[PDB]
């Protein structure tokens, strides 16, 4: 069918300045009419899609004049000449020439920033969870960047695998940066065993890797 | 402005049926197509169906993988367009939104969820600690979704609410924790707001350092 | 206003 290839899943842009999002389709959607039967919308965080493009370069009302769009038949861009914060969430092309309409996969645009290192915390179990049976202990680390840390969990200075998992919140509209929880689940019985427990985090702003732990009984 | 609003999503069992709703304010629904689209993480987003106009007979068009299991259809005399889903599967699951004929309009969408599996609420136990961390853990729920807040939404300043995450043996897990300073410990009282509509749970739990 | 219903009829195709 009318396949819509939207190569990047994602793209970098340092605030006010350009970025340019590319999208192509397996066969031209030029009408005999004259005109590009594509459609560019944004999705920003928590919310609906918004139009933002028409016929391939035509700016929707309302949408501001920093965004154009741009193609040949097949291969499409829409341009942001200096992006801002209201500008992060989701890029989608749709295709409207033939039944059924097709969509891109999405390429999310993000705000670079400065490298700023995780302020790690970490939270042990609470007594009202250990009465039934389950152990669940939590480490944050807070507004950082990039997105890339390694977090390594630690029971008795002992690697652990398979037993923790991750989350993390959208780029902050406020300063541009990740905030990630890591949680590792253990049985009651098992988290009872052991004493040291350590969160073991790994990122660029950091000089070695910085370690927040506790002693079960205290 | 033009509104559309969707309604009749939840949680559905697989084979089963659920019918959705679309009314339209400040628009006459009766000069426009109207479509559904859905969306997934696992398949983005997709475009449903179309109804256009009485003068088109009401001719409509479907995705492949909904033709003969989902119906489209309109009263605009009730300024409404509808959208039948029998025989639900899985990768059915997700939310439904209806738009106009220009995709300018959407609505903000309705949730469905086909799963074997029955509603559970959450379990909210605390994260009790310069700058000193605070949290809620609001562990074992089914289907999404939860919402958290602090202090009945007076403190917003340095919030971190997760996003979900499913586990082992479908059930799903969130953290909530904020950052205040080291003095206001014990001296300001830190409070999380949780709510599960589904299973009409609702917790108003205390964070207080051990 | 008749700006949305202007723009909905100049895009319509059959
Ligand atoms: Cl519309
Ligand atoms: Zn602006
Ligand atoms: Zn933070
Ligand atoms: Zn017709
Ligand atoms: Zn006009």
């Amino acid at each position: 069918d009318i396949v819509m290839t939207q190569a990047a899943p994602s793209v970098p842009v340092t605030p006010g300045e350009s970025v340019s999002i590319s999208c192509r389709s397996s066969k031209s959607l030029l009408h005999s009419n004259g005109n590009t039967y594509l459609y560019w919308f944004l999705q920003r965080p928590g919310q609906s899609p918004q139009l933002l493009i028409y016929r391939m370069s035509n700016l929707a009302s309302g949408v501001p004049d920093r965004f154009s769009g741009s193609g040949s038949g097949t291969a499409f861009t829409l341009r942001i000449s200096r992006v801002e914060a209201e500008d992060v969430g989701v890029y989608y092309c749709m295709q409207h020439l033939e039944y059924p309409f097709t969509f891109g996969a999405g390429t999310k645009l993000e705000l670079k920033r400065t490298v700023a290192a995780p302020s790690v915390f970490i939270f042990p179990p609470s007594d009202e969870q250990l009465k039934s049976g389950t152990a669940s202990v939590v480490c944050l680390l807070n507004n950082f960047y990039p997105r890339e840390a390694k977090v390594q969990w630690k029971v008795d200075n002992a690697l652990q695998s398979g037993n923790s998992q991750e989350s993390v919140t959208e780029q902050d509209s406020k300063d541009s940066t990740y905030s990630l929880s890591s949680t590792l689940t253990l049985s009651k019985a098992d988290y009872e065993k052991h004493k040291v427990y350590a969160c073991e985090v790994t990122h660029q702003g950091l000089s070695s890797p910085v370690t927040k732990s506790f002693n079960r009984g205290e | 402005e033009v509104k559309l609003e969707e309604s009749g999503g939840g949680l559905v069992q697989p084979g089963g049926s659920m019918k959705l709703s679309c009314v339209a304010s400040r628009f006459t629904l009766s000069k426009y197509w109207m479509n559904w689209v859905r969306q997934s993480p696992e398949k983005g987003l997709e475009w449903v169906a179309q109804i256009r106009l009485k003068s088109d007979n009401y001719a409509t068009h479907y995705a492949e993988s909904v033709k003969g299991r989902f119906t489209i259809s309109r009263d605009d005399s009730k300024s409404s367009v509808y959208l039948q889903m029998n025989n639900l599967r899985a990768e059915d699951t997700g939310i439904y939104y209806c738009t106009g004929e220009i995709f300018v309009n959407w609505g903000q969408g309705t949730l469905v969820t086909v799963s074997a599996a029955s509603t559970k609420g959450p379990s909210v136990f605390p994260l009790a600690p310069g700058t000193a961390a605070l949290g809620c853990l609001v562990k074992d729920y089914f289907p999404e979704p939860v919402t958290v807040s602090w202090n009945s939404g007076a403190l917003t300043s340095g919030v971190h609410t997760f996003p979900a995450v499913l586990q082992s043996s479908g059930l799903y897990s969130l953290s909530s924790v904020v950052t205040v300073p080291s003095s206001s410990l014990g001296t300001q009282t830190y409070i999380c707001n949780v709510n599960h509509k589904p299973s009409n749970t609702k917790v108003d739990k205390k964070v207080e350092p051990k | 206003d008749g700006d949305y219903e202007e723009l909905v009829l100049a895009l319509r195709s059959e």
